[PDB]
RNA sequence: AGCGUAUAUUAAAGUUGCUGCAGUUAAAAAGCUCGUAGUUGGAUCUUGGGAGCGGCCGUCCCCUGCUCGGCGCCGGCCCGAAGCGUUUACUUUGAAAAAAUUAGAGUGUUCAAAGCAGGCCGCCUGGAUACCGCAGCUAGGAAUAAUGGAAUAGGACCGCGG
RNA sequence: UACCUGGUUGAUCCUGCCAGUAGCAUAUGCUUGUCUCAAAGAUUAAGCCAUGCAUGUCUAAGUACGCACGGCCGGUACAGUGAAACUGCGAAUGGCUCAUUAAAUCAGUUAUGGUUCCUUUGGUCGCUCGACUUGGAUAACUGUGGUAAUUCUAGAGCUAAUACAUGCCGACGGGCGCUGACCCCCUUCGCGGGGGGGAUGCGUGCAUUUAUCAGUGGUGACUCUAGAUAACCUCGGGCCGAUCGCACGCCCGGCGGCGACGACCCAUUCGAACGUCUGCCCUAUCAACUUUCGAUGGUAGUCGCCGUGCCUACCAUGGUGACCACGGGUGACGGGGAAUCAGGGUUCGAUUCCGGAGAGGGAGCCUGAGAAACGGCUACCACAUCCAAGGAAGGCAGCAGGCGC
């Protein structure tokens, strides 16, 4: 390497894209954007592989160059634009709106939302900051810089922003007894209520989360997103509601629905 | 006593020419529950590389060896002992790795055999990357 | 060219490293600025990231600060006296960071007189005959004079400073890298620093 | 629809031996003691108690203290939180761990090697899961094996001069 | 499937090796009907290469007066398509091979509170108190030429810009900080005292360099971030739009929305870079090694994107070693992995994924955000092509292919 790399081989592509082997050598290396390369869903992948609207990368090119698809209330004419967590994908001509939040397993589900819910999103604040005139500053998980915020919002809270104005409406404080979706590690997509936070000065602080059915699991603080106050999520969830039942239970449910079909 | 070297030795943060009509001292608690010891606050020595009265931040690892040699200038050699586990023969082997570590004149009397706790800092010299943060006098050593 | 790397020199144990790759660029290194005292001459070096880095090859002026009362003025460097690292950097008088220079005391004196309304240097029997110096030292209203008599209380200068003022040249220490920023900014020596360095210059001199 | 040959290499090889080899005579014990690293080192310090339930038997819980709220009760008792508590190996748990391969669940690629597809008269569905030594991180346990405390009392605690 | 059989004797019981036995993967011999997958100049020569290809690029939106094609009433510049050329970007990725390299590379684990970063996404961009559009060159084009020769190019005349330079007006009336004429007021009969207004002058924004003072938000911890005062400001020079396209509008010659492009700084994304802890094959016919020309430390500099003996100067006598240092060897790039397996293990891993190094051998650099780049340039060493003999041009371990082996 003598500079930045531009090709991403299909075997090196993040596993949650569920890309087949015998299609090609390469996968779409996501163009730089708000979310990380590893943890996004490129617009070509979501449009062609998941929705099956297009068949080839040229067909996706033909769609995205007619200004149809709108990511977070702005038109994105880049077929490998990184669409990541909490992002709101509205297609106007079809009349359909998707919020990219995780399946109960470590992948992105294709969760349809209503016109009135596809008008805002939840942003995890990353670092608070003072500018060049004692003007306070936020930085969120999706690279948004919000200045003149509410003077109580701190480094691990969640803010609800509007996708026209880009201004803070209401916020959920990071407390014990607040709903959190886990957005990294083994427990990727698990929804549960924060039970404890265990402080380790110099190391990564681990946070205990309780599922609805009394399933207790820990995650590092970085891989947690407060998505609701109490047991009330301020968004709509996929079918499953983030439980991640065992493989024996998933089998039982599968062949239950199978034998019921007959 | 101090200012033996050709350049004037001062804590460069504190200003010592305020017109009037004791010298002040700059220090810091370096976090992770380490008591900024008494000699740091009530000494008159100068050190760039003291974690208390200098410009080094402790971050990363916190290791501990036994003091082996004290024959170089504001630096000591600690000896770190561990058991490496060979897999074929379900047994261990006694290994060692001795590292050059920076000792502040803050810790006034350390004896070879004393137990040291060391915090990772930026590279201080060619081989020095750790700082002595607390000393625990070897078994007894009262008289 | 001039390499700045660790792999060219022996390990901790005295064992030789065989270099596993040729010289890289980021392991860079350029010739020394060697800033003399003369008419302003600054060359520009384009560095990593497309940023700039100014090579002062000659300098006359410099932004020096009388620290005890926050009186900083652009003065004129005249010469160098003592350097702690090397004494050929005195002979071929190079301007490097933390070298002792002499500066023109005239802007400090002018401020001192215009602030306190008192004379500095100006030896006993000084013919102040232009007498706009006497304007700066006299002729006020009532309450303004009360403010000036209030202030002249704490204008007791250190004798070490007052000699240098009367001689007409002050000792200063260069606090900025002149070969990298193209500036000979510093602070005027005072107190224990000044007594340390005045001993060192006299002792070396002999 | 393949079989013979030559060579490197694995099992056979308990003929390299940690599991697991031999040393009187088959190959093999320094001529003999001393001795620093290395390796290995005797016994000994918490036993014993409260109460539950099924048929004297079996398992379930109860064993160090010193500042901010309500289950509340009346400055108190309780429960909680931010701190504290000779070190170390050991053991169990959690986190963090690229895919591909390997193991492995689903699925009639006509079977199979593979592949990540597919299935039902627009709809319904997958793309799981385990394994990843050692070192580093984290929380329980305290048998086993190291290590520390008072012996010129410069001992712990409690109070009074300071 | 945790397996054994023949051979020393006249015969026997053993030790012990030899030979069988089944994989595996390079070559090879004989034979070879169908169908689905599929390795393939690695070992020896990182040997040498004829030839041809492998890196280019335009939207409504930087610059078109090429009739090279073209719509009509043209006389108010340019209708529209568009070669060439200038400009912008990319050429640092991808591909190939494994010669080097043994705490090096590399793997897990952490650090940047010790750095740089084109592009993207989001902030910023009347925060500064002092022109209804400026300037002189160049290309394509036209013409005149050179030597045998190449992607060589000299000379003349013409013309552009988001190329290259030069620069206002605005908002803009003040505000704040010093300076400070002068002024009036109340008290002491009176001086003195208490506070008020305030002319003139100088300074002002962010970034940049230095010095001092105070302690809005944050960290386990800042010499952090903001804030305050006194100056600076590289002439090889930080910013504070002399830019382009569609829609055309809203009242008395009035009067503004979508976009493209650009930019100092900030965060973000992509990284990169140098560090932390533990880990590698054979070797003692390698037991001591390193240092006054850096070996291990201290102080102050230099240089670099930054931390550091990285390198200067002056000091100190240190660093490593039987727990195998120092030296030597590898048919050694490392790892994920592969073959074989009862349980242990032994051997392999040039080879499609990640990381590294190299482009015949060394060395040096231009341009750029990123290169010590080789389908970039400049030398020397080895080889080697074309010569009108003066000179010109090289780089297959890219895809094919040729010789040699």
């Amino acid at each position: 390497a003598r500079g930045p790399k531009k090709h991403l081989k299909r075997v090196a592509a993040p596993k949650h894209w569920m890309l087949d082997k015998l299609t090609g050598v390469f996968a779409p290396r996501p163009s730089t954007g708000p979310h990380k390369l590893r943890e996004c869903l490129p617009l070509i992948i979501f449009l062609r592989n998941k929705l099956k609207y297009a068949l080839t990368g040229d067909e996706v090119k033909k769609i995205c160059m007619q200004r149809f698809i709108k990511i977070d209330g702005k038109v994105r004419a880049d077929i490998t634009y990184p669409a990541g967590f909490m992002d709101v994908i509205s297609i106007d001509k079809t009349g359909e709106n998707f919020r990219l939040i995780y399946d109960t397993k470590g992948r992105f589900a294709v969760h349809r939302i209503t016109p009135e819910e596809a008008k805002y999103k939840l942003c995890k604040v990353r670092k608070i900051f003072v500018g060049t005139k004692g003007i306070p500053h936020l930085v969120t998980h999706d690279a948004r810089t919000i200045r003149y915020p509410d003077p109580l919002i701190k480094v691990n809270d969640t803010i609800q922003i509007d996708l026209e104005t880009g201004k803070i409406t209401d916020f959920i404080k990071f407390d014990t007894g607040n709903l959190c979706m886990v957005t990294g590690g083994a427990n990727l997509g698990r929804i549960g209520v924060i039970t404890n936070r265990e402080r380790h000065p110099g190391s990564f602080d681990v946070v205990h989360v309780k599922d609805a059915n009394g399933n207790s699991f820990a995650t590092r603080l970085s891989n947690i997103f407060v998505i609701g106050k109490g047991n009330k999520p301020w968004i709509s969830l996929p079918r499953g509601k983030g439980i991640r039942l065992t493989i024996a239970e998933e089998r039982d449910k599968r062949l239950a629905a199978k034998q019921s079909s007959g | 006593d101090i200012q033996t070297e050709r350049a004037y030795q001062k804590q460069p943060t504190i200003f010592q020419n305020k017109k009037r009509v004791k010298l002040p001292r700059y220090y810091k608690n370096i976090g992770l529950g380490f008591k900024t010891p008494k000699e740091a606050i009530e000494g008159t020595y100068i050190d760039k590389k003291c974690p208390f009265t200098g410009n080094v931040s402790i971050r990363g690892r916190i290791l501990s060896g036994v003091v082996t040699k004290m024959k170089m200038q504001r630096t000591i050699v600690i000896r770190r002992d561990y058991l490496h586990y060979i897999r074929k023969y379900n047994r261990f082997e006694k290994r060692h790795k001795n590292m050059s570590v920076h000792l502040s004149p803050c810790f006034r009397d350390v004896q070879i055999g004393d137990i040291v706790t060391v915090g990772e800092c930026r590279p201080l010299s060619k081989t020095v990357r750790f700082n002595v943060l607390k000393v625990t006098k070897a078994a007894g050593t009262k008289k | 060219g001039i390499s700045r790397d660790n792999w060219h020199k022996r390990r901790k144990t005295g064992g030789k490293r065989k270099p596993y790759h040729k010289k890289r660029k980021y392991e860079l290194g350029r010739p020394a600025a060697n800033t003399k005292i003369g008419p302003r001459r600054i060359h520009t070096v384009r560095v990593r990231g497309g940023n700039k880095k100014y090579r002062a090859l000659r300098l006359d002026v410099g932004n020096f600060s009388w620290g005890s009362e926050c009186c900083t003025r652009k003065t004129r460097i005249i010469d160098v006296v003592y350097n702690a690292s090397n004494n050929e950097l005195v002979r071929t008088k190079t301007l490097v960071k933390n070298c002792i220079v002499l500066i023109d005391s005239t802007p400090y004196r002018q401020w001192y007189e215009s602030h306190y309304a008192l004379p500095l240097g100006r030896k006993k029997g000084a013919k102040l005959t232009p007498e706009e110096e006497e304007i700066l030292n006299k002729k006020r209203s009532k309450k303004i004079q009360k403010k000036y008599d209030e202030r002249k209380k704490n204008a007791k200068i250190s004798s070490l400073l007052e000699e240098q003022f009367q001689q007409g040249k002050l000792l200063a220490c260069i606090a900025s890298r002149p070969g990298q920023c193209g500036r000979a900014d510093g602070y005027v020596l005072e107190g224990k620093e000044l007594e340390f360095y005045l001993r060192k210059i006299k002792a070396r001199k002999g």
